[PDB]
C-alpha cells in the first residue's frame, strides 16, 4: 500500500570516525525548580496548587547523553 | 537529530555490533528540521562499497 | 478514553484455558492479559451466509518456551506478561507445520546469546471457523471521546 | 510533520506504552513556553528496547 | 578403588547434605573427554545441588 519511492544504485559512499574531536565536556546540568523537560499530566492539569505525581522522571543537575553534529570534509566549493 | 528503535541486537557485516532485526522504527528530520517523518519498516542494508 | 482490542482463531478447544485462574501453555507461553483492567471475551463462529471472513490453515500454539544463555546449557523460562510479547512469536511461524515442532535461532552474546528454542502444537478444525475476539476498555490514557 | 522553525530551543520527549508510543513537545503549544505536549502516538505494536 | 565393572554395570553413589568437591577429583582426573548437559562446566562444581 505505502509507497515511500525507492533509492541508487547499490554503491555507497565513505565514513571515516575521527571521535576525538567530538570528546568536549560542554556542563550543562538540569535544574527542576526551573522544570527544564519534564513530563506534563496527559490530562489532568490543575492551577496554584502544588500536587505529587508518580510517572517518569530524570533526577536533578544530571551530565547527559552528550552528542553533536559536525559538517564533512569540504575545499573551496 | 534523528533517531531509530528496536529490540535486537548484532554485529554488522565487519563485526561491528548493532544489527536490528525485524520491523524497526525511524524518524529523521529533513528539510531544515521542516519535515520530521517516521517510518516502521523493514530496513536492508545494502551490499556494495 | 479508548478500546484496545484483539481478534485470533480461538477455537472451543482451548476455552478452558480462558479462565483468568487457568495457567495452561495458551496462558503460559502464548498470551496472557492485564488483571487490572475489565475486560471481555467471545468466541464466535462463521455464518454460512457470510463470506466476508477467511480461515487460517489450522489452530496452533506454544506449548514450551525457553532461552538458551551464552553457555548453551542455562535455561531460562521465557512467560508471556499482560499485554506483552516473547519472542517466541519472532521464531515460530504465523502457521506452525505440525505438533511438537521445535524452532531455534541464535541470539547476540550482548543479549545473553545462545539459541531461542520453542516446541510448538497445532489444532485442526471443524467444518467452520471458530475464532476468539478480546475486548479491553480505557479510562483516562487520552481524550474520553469512543 | 510539519514543524516550523525559530530561534528559541526545544524540549522533546519520547516514550513508550501498550497502546501506543508516546511523542510530546512544547513547540506545538508552548512555542514561547516550554512542556510536554503530547504531538504523536504511534500505534505500536510490539515494545522497544 | 576395587577393579571397576563394565559400563551396563555402572555403580551409583548418591551424595546430599556433604561437601564434594571437584578440583581434588579432576586435578587427580586426567581429563581425556568431558561431554556434558544441562549444568555448565563451570556450575558443575559451583553451584549447591
Ligand atoms: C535567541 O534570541 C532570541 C531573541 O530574538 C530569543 O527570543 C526571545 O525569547 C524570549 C524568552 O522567551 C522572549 O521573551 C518572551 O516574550 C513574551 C512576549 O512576546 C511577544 O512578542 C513576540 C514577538 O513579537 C510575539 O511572537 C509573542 O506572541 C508576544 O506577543 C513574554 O510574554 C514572555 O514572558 C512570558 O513567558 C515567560 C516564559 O514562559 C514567563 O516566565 C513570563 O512570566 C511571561 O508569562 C517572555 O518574556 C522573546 O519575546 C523572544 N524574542 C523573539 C524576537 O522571539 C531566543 O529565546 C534566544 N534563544 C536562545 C536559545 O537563547
Ligand atoms: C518526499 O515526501 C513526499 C511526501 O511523502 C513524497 O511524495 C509523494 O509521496 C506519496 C506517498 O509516498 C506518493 O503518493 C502515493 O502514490 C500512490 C500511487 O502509487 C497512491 O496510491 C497513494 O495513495 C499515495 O498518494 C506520491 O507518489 C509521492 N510524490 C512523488 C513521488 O512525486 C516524495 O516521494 C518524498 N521524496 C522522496 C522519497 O525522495
Ligand atoms: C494564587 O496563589 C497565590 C499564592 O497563595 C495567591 O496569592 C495570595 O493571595 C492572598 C489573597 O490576597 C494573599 O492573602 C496572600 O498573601 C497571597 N500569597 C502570595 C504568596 O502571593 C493568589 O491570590 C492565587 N491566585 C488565584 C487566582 O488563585
Ligand atoms: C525476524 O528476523 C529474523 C532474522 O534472523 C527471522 O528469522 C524471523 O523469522 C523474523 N521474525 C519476524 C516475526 O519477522
Amino acid at each position: 500500500v505505502d509507497v515511500g519511492p525507492d533509492s541508487v544504485k547499490s554503491a555507497c559512499i565513505e565514513v571515516d570516525i575521527q571521535q576525538t574531536f567530538f570528546d568536549k565536556t560542554w556542563p550543562r546540568p538540569i535544574d527542576v525548580s526551573k522544570a527544564d523537560g519534564i513530563i506534563y499530566p496527559q490530562g489532568r492539569t490543575y492551577s496554584n496548587i502544588t500536587i505529587t505525581y508518580q510517572g517518569l522522571f530524570p533526577y536533578q543537575g544530571d551530565h547527559g547523553d552528550m552528542y553533536v553534529y559536525s559538517a564533512g570534509h569540504a575545499t573551496g566549493t | 537529530p534523528a533517531f531509530m528503535l528496536g529490540s535486537s541486537v548484532g554485529n554488522f557485516s565487519d563485526g561491528k555490533m548493532g544489527r536490528f532485526f525485524n520491523h524497526t522504527l525511524v524518524l529523521l528530520p529533513d528539510g531544515c528540521g521542516t519535515l520530521l517523518r517516521a517510518f516502521y519498516c523493514i530496513l536492508e542494508p545494502r551490499s556494495g562499497n | 478514553s479508548s478500546l484496545i482490542l484483539d481478534y485470533f482463531s480461538y477455537p472451543l478447544s482451548m476455552k478452558s484455558d480462558l479462565s483468568v485462574s487457568s495457567a495452561g501453555p495458551i496462558s503460559q507461553f502464548n498470551y496472557k492479559q492485564s488483571f487490572s483492567n475489565p475486560t471481555c471475551l467471545i468466541l464466535a463462529t462463521v455464518p454460512h451466509n457470510l463470506t466476508t471472513i477467511t480461515k487460517p490453515l489450522k489452530y496452533s500454539y506454544i506449548n514450551k518456551c525457553s532461552r538458551l544463555l551464552s553457555d548453551d546449557r542455562t535455561e531460562v523460562p521465557q512467560l508471556v506478561n499482560a499485554n506483552q510479547y516473547s519472542p517466541c512469536v519472532s521464531i515460530v511461524p504465523s502457521t506452525v507445520w505440525e505438533d511438537g515442532d521445535y524452532y531455534r535461532k541464535q541470539l547476540s552474546p550482548l543479549e545473553g546469546g545462545g539459541w531461542l528454542v520453542a516446541s510448538g502444537s497445532t489444532v485442526a478444525m471443524t467444518e467452520q471457523l471458530q475464532m476468539g475476539f478480546g475486548i479491553t476498555v480505557q479510562y483516562g490514557t487520552d481524550t474520553n471521546s469512543v | 510533520y510539519n514543524i516550523t522553525e525559530d530561534e528559541i530551543l526545544e524540549w522533546f520527549g519520547i516514550t513508550q506504552t501498550a497502546q501506543g508510543v508516546h511523542l510530546f513537545s512544547s513547540r506545538y503549544v508552548d512555542l514561547y513556553g516550554g512542556n510536554m505536549f503530547q504531538f504523536a502516538t504511534l500505534p505500536v505494536y510490539d515494545t522497544i528496547k | 578403588s576395587g577393579t571397576p565393572p563394565q559400563v551396563y554395570n555402572f555403580k551409583r553413589l548418591v551424595f546430599t547434605n556433604c561437601n564434594y568437591n571437584l578440583t581434588k577429583l579432576l586435578s587427580l582426573f586426567s581429563v581425556n573427554d568431558f561431554t556434558c548437559s544441562q549444568i555448565s562446566p563451570a556450575a558443575i562444581a559451583s553451584n549447591c545441588y
